[PDB]
């Protein structure tokens, strides 16, 4: 996995490679690995699958239930002190892994969280097996006051570093953009530079290549 | 990690590098590892990042609890509370913390509190990995009612030999001043701190 | 041992032109001993199916569990879960049991019975969705399973032939896995119908 | 003696009469109180009353710290005022660490509205006798003024006043907003904004008062803090200049 | 206990409040750094061992307190201040101010005006002592009601040691050093013993001054307690 | 819970006291099928009646219970029948035989009247179920926890007078269709309204699947209850 | 080790069990029955742990005629093990595991049909025409997949069986001192108690 | 410290009356009248904010809340009661349902979840029934638009329009004439503003009137973009000025 | 006024009272007479023990709480069971803890405490027995009374239950004579065993009437009944 964070003037960026793998297989050529926690606070894990979308979803659930209750949209710190003090309560068991990215009404936010529930704040920040790769431009390239166009490309050559040098990661960069004025913009896929060639031969049978012992209908109604 | 805490004439100073580890890693290069729990009481964290920052949290926690009920907290009964969660705890905590705090009856003070969840009130304190190498020079070197900018000084020249040395320590050092003035951040670069 | 590889078994599935197909095979043994050649991995919940490998034990308790989920469901809801819907409540069933996991791999197959579009899914064994479009598979032969499914798969197969397709892909997986096959069952689903075929298959 | 009358369960008309009792409670201690919202803070005013002589008058407070920002003044006996105080600053401390943020005036009002709700349909429960003046400048709304009663009930307010003579205050600043035409005080300095608060508290009452007969807490951005009887005296001497 | 009245009272903490001014008399009086508790001991019978029915109870090791009404009613809220008083120590190490003292026994006291299976406290409370920032006086009745006071009285002859206590403060508007305090806790005690003459009293007197015992809690015996009651006596004659 | 001088339940019959207020519901077996029929309690031309089921419940494709008395009560025991029937399936992998699941929920009513010091449930159940030991069934429980078995059988208000018609007309050989119009002929006959019209009515039947060999549990929807009440010639 | 065969045959269910129970370097018995009839059409072999075995065993028939005595009716043989099978299944997860193995021969009256359930300790179930439990398995399921027929008589039945036990006294290394043979078909269970030397 | 009343503080009455039940009902008479109407496309919910001091300020209090992005509530009766019931309600919509199904719920299970919170005020013990009665109005896909009434003792109803507290009998009555199955929303806004004129007293203008719907999508107020089978919230609060634009061509 | 007041200990008439407790107190008047007097040396004990019938035996009045301390009873009986039960595990943790003998004066503080919570909890009863708890410790001999208000009291000598009254006035008549009857046993029972027969219209107190204890400088607590007593009637 390679997942960023980038603060620029006015926001901040995160994104993330697309695959899945369990060990040396590819499971997922394509996942989604950028979570909304809200509308404005949006997230990205690595480590174990399963515990970085549990924890982003219930701590989403619950900042949804703290903003309705207080008339207020949720802000960043408020995601963070609760999955810190979530993951904190599992002693790592957890295996959550998060850069946390947001604007709310005091301004825009970048985090990261480690699985026994440490917490950091930074300008540009990568997690994941391709973290090494990513940093290794984001300290090459990363200016102060960066413009939201900046912001994109470095994240995405960020992403890319993971994508061509970690076995981690690969195929897609997903993007979402998060301006103090706007709404968060979602970008599924924004770069495909992993497109699989065609196939050199087309392997459809002629129908009745398989042996078949026995055959039914099978009821679904009632 | 290089932390220390030392009183002078007007107050109390803090210092740390800012370099946080994973191995050989250098996960973080500018943390912010000088940490306030009140006003004019902040420390120095060292051992387990999420332990220390669990402990932080729950300690500003009881301090704005305690001063809505029973006014501005002592520099003592801060340090108490810290070592009440790091003793208690004992058995599921890695955490070493400094306290520092100013206050205008008591001036001046630090409390350490080590591994086992001792407390020590002591003129100045160093710990962290980074701390072992400078035990020698701090000794040698360390004056009561210096002045501000000795003092300064002092944890400048102190924590410059710490990360020269220690590879888990470097990047800049940050340092809180506490004084009746007020609460003052400096920071020094490692252009300026390795030509010492 | 590794509790996912006492029994052995394979689940594969895969999506077609307005079609989706899901197979398995009928091994159930204990170690390097056969018991059962008829132990089927494939169930279904009105319209939407769910394939189960790993522990037999555990095969046959989710089995169960979705069954009583789904039944309380309709009733509440009066009508029969959606495979989108069913996915999750997989998912969060195996979540919760976190640090005590079912040892299982479930896939669900199944047409959306108002879009009418095909969807399948696969899960780790505390409820991780592989949300994936093409195929899904599951089993102590996955790796074979995972390679005949990625050169044998085209898009938009008609039935008759994504049949052909699903189940080559699980034969000869399964004839390179020690602990699969002893028979294979594979179901076509096409909104309106499902039919059910018992292949055949190496006996060993 | 109907159990309608000794628990908060309901009357053959709908009342719950120890919730009414409740607010008569309020009143016991013949102190009136008014808060108004200035360009950027926010004033609570409470007469002081210390009738024996072998009391020590700093300790006779109904205004309170509830945080750093918050300010709360009580009308009803003070035990169950400090026990509503209480429990308010640590609703407050708990909100800050569980949620990383300051708690906004009208959030902790709503929560103590909600424990006074349950008091009002829980049998073992007494409801508390008194009525909860919370004021801040709100980091997102901007001043605030939002009170809660024995029966759950809240709401913000442009200005408010609360005891016996609660009404006189309330037409007079109704008299006042009317004029105005704006929903607060326009004045920068919250010296001007507690001198306004206090001229209007002696019309509406008819009465005069020396620096030992009022209490005074003022909430700006950051800090909410009391006024000490010289800072009193201090506003005192400004409004005898000119009215 | 938890039922209004129609116009907002509470008859219950009326009724303990009754059980109070039923009490024996006892005072305290606030000095320039220390603060003096009194209290009049019925001796029902010559049997009762003279000196040995204490009823001042010290909590940790800077604070008196003295109450009237049941006895028992007031050893069972010192019993609940020393443990409270202990929490606060444990935690924040300094001893507990007698502002926060205050408030711990005032929340207690209120909790059991709250709920129809307990009943009010029937004590008033005069405690006190020594902390960080001078010395303080306090008064607690069964409501869970407290105030800070420069001098205090409760029982039977409340009236008149506040009318005693009242004069004093016109006196003395300069603060009164921890030795007059004494003497004059004394005097009044005497003074009102007047109603509850028919049978025979003994006095007990405390005090915690910065000056004369550290900012402690200690009993008045010996000389002191002798040269106190000669004033008493001397000045009721 | 305590008992009366004469041995009575004061709760218990307080609450079958407010059961005789609640619209009729009407229960005939069939040998054959099973008809559910029951009353809505004076309505309004604007309550929805397409998404409407008050006094009509599935409990699980063979079981269905109609419902007299407070409604919110029911929703609590018939959620917790429709879970012990799927506590039961999963133990057995077989659907649970019908007077078991009548006893349990009756049981949990028996409780209410035993310890607590809880009001009872204000409810009572007539069960319309199938199982492969007793084919067609038809049950009634009241607030008590008792529970007995029937032919034909009545709940909520005029049962009295209801009981005396279906006593009258009932005969054991009788198909579901005859006992559709016994169902609907004895509600025209005790309604306290003009005529009985379909917007006031719930029906069900639990057949013998159309043509099968299979349990089917047909809940009416509106327009076929207009249309059965135009064949019984009630228009 | 414990030896738990089973064989349905057309109209019956035939289940062997040994009879020893060895202890170290000792056999305290040669008569062991290691069976409870759980109702009269049903009934249950068992082998694992020694205590865990006979409480399993006990424990289930206790809950059987509970069952039986409430409803006045006999639970089928699909439901009886269905129990069973969630017995284990809880089991398997809780504190002290059950090391039990079970078959259930049964004969369903409502169907007329002889069923044989093999459950292992995990909650394993699988309805089979034969099975077996342990390392007798290793013998006896290749003999029965080549000698078996799915309409054999009782008599047949029992030849089958007597070849399974042949093999098992030739082949295994320990000496397991005979089985103890019964029949479960629509007139209930019955021993034939000669085996030894039939 | 600990409960004294653990039994029924709601038990019968000789002739079958639940007291207790009866006279929630009765503070639910007394409340401010709130109101809704079915349409074709939509639900509107509205009733009347009657303010209890001109110092308040009335936007500060709403008396029309959201309950999930599809569904939203009025009330009448006591407002301290329907804000902790809108608090729970929030709260069960995620623990029994979206926390498990990924997904919002249908409006009737919801309403079935708030009826149940309240049954249980009815037969636990040391309680008191909840004073209100509830207007949900709400969309699922599988079941389109729905109104429900909820009612102290737990009993739900699915109305094609209705109307609670003060005024109901009247309004109900006006409703009977007015609705049909054709309605678009903004008749069914206009038949809602028309019924609420005669209930109110005093001023009758977007300041003291509360009004929304259950419509459609309202892509924008979702707050971000990327993700197409993602539409937004269908529940939407009128603003003043939107309702004073309806009240001119009244 | 004592009508809707008395319900229970957990409410105030309008005069103050808990009728409650002034019911408890009642029952010791009820009880048979037992006296307590001490000197400087030694403590006594002295209780009419009284039977249900001549049948029966005269019921114990008189219980060991340590080697240092024990307790007479007036009242419900099964009340002081409770109670000195308490009492003995009091001074069995003081010994095994901190090897200190409790403080009679302890005791009585612990006794109090425990009556007071019985006082002002809703659904228990007030203690009704009356207690007498003489002891031996660092600051000598000791006398206390109980009454279960919780009301505990330091004494030279007293006297509680059934025409006690008489004894009670005796003793504050004899008092400056037996606070010197040091170091001889005898002579402190013999004005115990007199001011007790002060409370008598019953009958000559006879060798069951008679129960009594001691305890002091180099006396452990001990009990004398039936023929050992007989040299005192
Ligand atoms: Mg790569
Ligand atoms: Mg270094
Ligand atoms: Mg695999
Ligand atoms: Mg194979
Ligand atoms: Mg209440
Ligand atoms: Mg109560
Ligand atoms: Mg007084």
């Amino acid at each position: 996995t390679t997942i960023v964070g980038v603060k620029f003037n006015n926001g901040v960026v995160i994104a993330a490679d697309t695959r899945s793998t369990q060990g040396p297989i590819v499971a997922d050529k394509n996942c989604a690995k950028l979570h909304r926690i809200s509308p404005k606070i949006w997230c990205a894990g690595a480590g174990t699958a399963a515990d970085t979308e549990a924890v982003t979803q219930l701590i989403g659930s619950n900042i949804e239930l703290h903003s309705l209750y207080t008339s207020r949209e949720p802000r960043v710190v408020s995601a963070l002190q609760m999955l810190k003090q979530h993951l904190f309560k599992y002693q790592g068991h957890i295996g959550a892994y998060l850069i946390v990215a947001g604007v709310d009404p005091t301004g825009s936010h970048l985090f990261s969280i480690h699985a026994h529930g440490s917490t950091d704040v930074g300008y540009y920040l990568s997690l994941g097996s391709g973290s090494l790769a990513a940093m290794a431009v984001l300290e090459s390239h990363w200016k102060q006051d960066l413009t939201k166009e900046e912001a994109i490309k470095l994240a995405s050559d960020a992403i890319q570093a993971g994508i061509w040098n970690d076995l981690g990661s690969g195929s897609n960069v997903d993007v979402c953009v998060m301006e103090i004025g706007k709404d968060a913009e979602y970008l599924r896929n924004y770069l495909t530079p992993n497109v699989r060639e065609e196939k050199q031969k087309s392997y459809k049978f002629p129908r009745g290549t398989t042996a078949v012992l026995k055959e039914s209908i099978v009821n679904i109604c009632d | 990690t290089s932390i220390m805490a030392v009183t002078f004439k007007d107050g109390v100073i803090l210092g740390a590098d800012s370099r946080t580890t994973t191995g050989a890693y250098i996960a973080n290069r500018v943390t912010d590892k000088l940490t306030r729990v009140h006003d004019k009481i902040w420390c120095c964290r060292s051992g387990s990042a999420a332990d220390t920052q669990a402990i932080a949290d729950i300690v500003q926690y009881h301090l704005e609890l305690y001063t809505s009920q029973y006014g501005t907290p002592s520099t003592e009964t801060a340090a108490s509370v810290f070592k009440e969660l790091c003793y208690e705890n004992k058995d599921n905590l890695t955490a070493g913390i400094i306290v520092a705090g100013y206050d205008d009856k008591n001036k001046g003070e630090v409390y350490t509190i080590p591994l086992g969840g001792s407390v020590h009130k002591l003129p100045y304190a160093i710990a962290g990995s980074g701390s072992t190498f400078i035990y020698g020079y701090c000794d040698k070197n360390f004056r009561e009612n210096m002045s501000k900018e000795e003092t300064v000084d002092f944890i400048k020249h102190s924590l410059s030999q710490a990360i020269k040395w220690d590879g888990s320590s470097g990047g800049v050092i940050r340092m809180v001043v506490l004084t009746a003035a007020g609460v003052e951040r400096l920071i020094f670069y490692p252009d300026e701190y390795e030509q010492l | 041992s590794d509790p996912s590889s006492i029994n052995g078994g394979i689940v594969v599935a895969m999506t077609g032109k307005d079609c989706v197909a899901i197979a398995c095979d009928l091994r159930l043994g204990s170690q390097s001993l056969g018991v059962s050649n008829k132990f089927e991995k494939i169930f279904h919940y009105g319209h939407v199916f769910l394939g189960i490998t790993g522990l037999a034990t555990d095969v046959t308790t989710l089995n169960e569990m979705f069954r009583y989920k789904t039944n309380l469901y309709k009733l509440k809801e009066e009508r029969a879960i959606e495979p989108e819907t069913f996915t999750q409540l997989v998912s969060s069933s195996l979540y919760e049991r976190r640090f005590g996991p079912y040892f299982v791999g479930p896939v669900v197959a199944g047409i959306n019975s108002k879009s009418g579009k095909p969807f399948i899914a696969g899960f780790d064994l505390i409820g991780c969705i592989d949300e994936a479009k093409d195929f899904i598979v599951s089993g102590t032969a996955s790796d074979q399973l995972f390679g005949m499914c990625e050169s044998l798969y085209e898009p938009n197969l008609e039935p008759e032939d994504l049949f052909e397709t699903i189940s080559q892909a699980l034969l000869n997986a399964a004839d390179r896995d020690a602990l699969s096959g002893w028979g294979a069952v594979v179901y076509i689903i096409k909104k309106d119908e499902v039919v059910k075929r018992y292949l055949k298959m190496r006996q060993d | 003696a109907g159990y309608d009358r000794h628990i908060t369960i309901f009357s053959p008309e709908g009342r719950l009469y120890q919730v009414e009792y409740a607010f008569k409670a309020t009143n016991q201690t013949n102190i009136n109180s008014l808060a108004v919202r200035g360009k950027d803070c926010t004033v609570v005013i409470s007469q002081k009353k210390v009738p024996d002589k072998l009391l020590d008058p700093t300790t006779v407070s109904y205004i309170f710290c509830i945080s750093r920002t918050i300010g709360m003044v009580v009308n009803g006996p003070i035990p169950d005022a400090r026990n509503a105080a209480l429990r308010a600053k640590a609703e407050a401390a708990e909100f800050r660490y569980k949620y990383g943020y300051d708690m906004p005036c009208d959030v902790l009002a709503k929560r103590m509205a909600n424990l006074s709700q349950i008091y009002t349909q829980r049998a073992y429960m007494r409801p508390l006798g008194v009525i909860l003046t919370f004021v801040s400048v709100d980091e997102e709304l901007g001043p605030s003024i939002y009170k809660t009663d024995p029966a759950g009930y809240y709401v913000g307010y442009k200005a408010t006043a609360t005891g016996p003579k609660q009404q006189e205050i309330t037409t007079n600043l109704e008299n006042h907003f009317k004029k105005s035409k704006i929903d607060h005080i326009n004045e920068e300095s919250w010296e001007k904004v507690v001198e306004f608060a206090i001229t209007h508290m002696i019309d509406a009452l008819g009465t005069e008062f020396s620096k030992n007969d009022l209490e005074v807490g003022v909430a700006t951005k950051d800090k909410f803090f009391t006024l000490s009887a010289e800072n009193i005296e201090e506003r005192l001497v400004a409004i005898a200049e000119q009215d | 206990n938890s039922v209004f009245s129609p116009d907002g009272r509470n008859f219950q903490v009326e009724y303990a409040v009754k059980a109070v001014e039923n009490g024996t008399t006892s005072i305290g009086i606030k000095c320039n750094d220390g603060v003096v508790f009194a209290v009049e001991k019925l001796i029902t019978s010559k049997l009762l061992v003279p000196q040995k029915n204490v009823k001042i109870q010290v909590v940790d090791r800077h604070i008196g307190c003295v109450y009237s009404g049941l006895i028992p009613d007031g050893r069972h809220l010192v019993n609940r201040g020393r443990e409270e008083a202990a929490s606060f120590k444990k935690l924040y190490k300094t001893p507990i101010p007698i502002p926060a003292f205050a408030d711990r026994l005032g929340q207690y006291v209120q909790a059991h005006t709250l709920y129809n299976s307990v009943r009010p406290f029937g004590v008033s409370t005069i405690f006190g002592g020594v902390d960080k920032n001078g010395a303080h006086l306090y008064m607690l009745e069964p409501s869970g009601s407290y105030w800070g006071y420069k001098g205090a009285a409760t029982g039977k002859g409340r009236q008149s040691a506040k009318a005693e206590l009242e004069k004093l403060v016109d006196h003395h508007p300069e603060g009164l050093s921890a030795r007059e305090a004494v003497k004059q806790a004394a005097k009044i005690i005497y003074l009102a013993h007047e109603d509850n003459k028919e049978k025979d009293f003994e006095l007990e007197i405390s005090w915690c001054s910065l000056s004369e015992t550290n900012g402690l809690h200690k009993f008045v015996k010996g000389d002191l307690l002798q040269e106190a009651i000669d004033f008493a006596q001397k000045e009721i004659n | 819970t305590i008992f009366s001088p004469e041995g009575r339940l004061y709760q218990v019959e307080y609450a079958l006291e407010s059961i005789s207020h609640a619209g009729t519901a009407i229960g005939i077996m069939a040998s054959d099928g099973i008809v559910l029929a029951a009353e809505r309690k004076v309505t309004s031309t604007l309550l929805e009646q397409d998404t409407s089921t008050e006094k009509l419940y599935k409990l699980n494709d063979k079981i269905a219970v109609a419902v007299a008395g407070l409604t919110a009560d029911a929703e609590i025991l018939i959620n917790t029948a429709r879970i012990h029937a799927q506590n039961y399936l999963k133990t057995y992998n077989e659907d649970i035989p019908v007077e078991i699941l009548v006893r349990r929920l009756s049981d949990i009513k028996q409780g209410y009247t035993q310890h607590g010091g809880l009001r009872p449930f204000g409810v009572s159940f007539i069960y319309a179920g199938y199982d492969d030991r007793y084919g067609y069934q038809l049950y009634t429980s009241n607030p008590s926890g008792n529970y007995t078995g029937w032919k034909a059988i009545s709940v909520g208000a005029n049962t009295s007078a209801a009981q005396t018609l279906l006593q009258m007309d009932y005969k054991d050989d009788m198909k579901v269709d005859d006992a559709i119009e016994l169902a609907l002929k004895t509600l025209s006959k005790t309604t306290d309204s003009s005529a009985l019209t379909y917007d006031r009515l719930e029906f069900a039947t639990i057949r013998k699947g159309a043509n099968d060999g299979e349990v089917y549990q047909k809940i009416f929807k509106p327009q076929e209850i207009k249309d059965i009440l135009v064949k019984t010639g009630i228009t | 080790m414990d030896i738990i065969l089973g064989i349905r045959v057309q109209d019956s269910v035939i289940l062997a069990s040994s009879k020893a129970v060895t202890r170290g370097i000792s056999v305290l018995k040669d008569s062991d029955d290691k069976t409870r009839q759980l109702s009269p059409h049903t009934l249950m072999s068992f082998a694992g742990e020694a205590g865990d075995t006979v409480q399993f065993a006990e424990y289930i028939q206790a809950n059987i005629q509970l069952y039986s005595i409430r409803e006045d009716y006999e639970l089928s043989p699909q439901a009886v093990s269905s129990f069973v099978r969630q017995e284990l299944a809880k089991s398997i997860r809780s504190r002290r595991p059950y090391q039990v193995n079970v078959l259930i021969g049964g004969y369903d009256k409502k169907k007329n049909k002889p069923e044989l359930y093999q459950i292992d300790y995990l909650g394993t179930k699988v309805e089979l025409p034969y099975g077996a439990h342990g390392y007798s398995g290793f013998y006896t399921f290749s003999l029965l997949d080549h000698h078996y027929r799915p309409d054999m008589t009782t008599e047949e039945g029992l030849d089958l069986l007597k070849l399974c036990v042949q093999e098992l006294e030739k082949r295994m290394p320990m000496d397991f001192k005979g089985v103890i043979v019964k029949i479960v078909d629509k007139d209930g269970i019955r021993q034939v108690d000669d085996f030894q030397a039939q | 410290m600990t409960d004294r009343y653990s039994f029924s503080l709601t038990t019968f009455s000789p002739s079958g009356k639940l007291g207790q039940i009866d006279y929630a009902l009765t503070a639910v008479k007394q409340g401010v009248t709130s109101l809704g109407i079915k349409a074709t496309n939509g639900v509107v919910i509205a009733t009347e904010k009657k303010s209890s001091s001109p110092l308040a300020m009335s936007e500060t209090l709403s008396k029309v809340s959201l309950l999930t992005p599809d569904i939203g509530a009025v009330y009448s009766g006591m407002g301290p009661d329907y804000r902790v019931l809108v608090d729970k309600s929030r709260k069960v919509a995620h623990t029994s349902y979206k926390r498990i199904y990924g997904e919002y719920p249908p409006t009737k299970l919801l309403v079935s979840e708030v009826a149940k919170i309240m049954q249980e005020a009815t037969q636990s013990g040391g309680v008191r029934p909840f004073g209100v009665s509830l207007l949900i109005a709400g969309h699922d896909e599988f079941n389109g638009f729905s109104l429900y009434q909820v009612d102290p003792s737990g009993s739900y109803f699915p109305w094609k329009a209705t109307a609670i507290g003060k005024g109901s009998v009247a309004a109900k009555t006006f409703l009977e004439k007015r609705w049909n199955d054709e309605l678009e929303l903004e008749d069914a806004i206009h038949i809602a503003l028309l019924t609420l004129k005669e209930s109110v007293e005093g001023e009758f203008n977007g300041d003291t009137i509360e009004l929304a719907i259950i419509g459609d999508e309202n892509p924008d107020l979702l707050g971000y973009t990327g993700i197409p089978t993602d539409k937004g919230p269908r529940f939407r609060k009128l603003t003043s000025q939107e309702i004073n634009d309806r009240l001119e061509a009244l | 006024f004592r009508n809707n007041y008395d319900g229970d200990t957990v409410t105030f008439s309008p005069t103050g009272r808990l009728f409650q407790v002034e019911y408890a107190l009642e029952a010791i008047k009820q009880g048979s007479v037992t006296v307590g007097l001490r000197s400087n040396t030694h403590a006594v004990l002295v209780a009419l023990k009284r039977n249900a019938d001549e049948l029966s035996s005269y019921q114990k009045k008189i219980i060991k709480c340590d080697e240092h301390m024990g307790l007479s009873l007036a009242g419900l009986a099964p009340d002081a069971r409770v109670l000195s039960n308490y009492l003995r595990q009091q001074c069995n943790y003081s010994s095994l803890v901190f090897n200190r003998k409790l403080a009679v004066e302890r005791a009585g503080h612990l006794l109090c405490d425990k009556a007071q919570k019985n006082t002002q909890s809703y659904g228990g009863r007030p203690y009704g027995v009356g207690l007498l708890i003489i002891g031996y410790d660092k600051s000598g001999a000791h006398l206390l009374e109980f009454q279960p208000s919780g009301n505990v009291t330091e004494l030279y000598g007293t006297a509680i239950g059934a025409r006690s009254q008489g004894a009670k006035t005796y003793l504050e008549r004899t008092l400056d004579t037996f606070i010197k009857i040091d170091g001889n046993p005898d002579e402190l029972i013999k004005a115990g065993v007199e001011a007790i027969s002060q409370s008598l219209r019953d009958e000559s107190l006879t060798v069951d009437n008679l129960s009594i204890a001691i305890v002091g400088k180099d006396t452990p607590f001990t009990i004398y009944d039936g023929e050992a007593v007989a040299k005192y009637i």
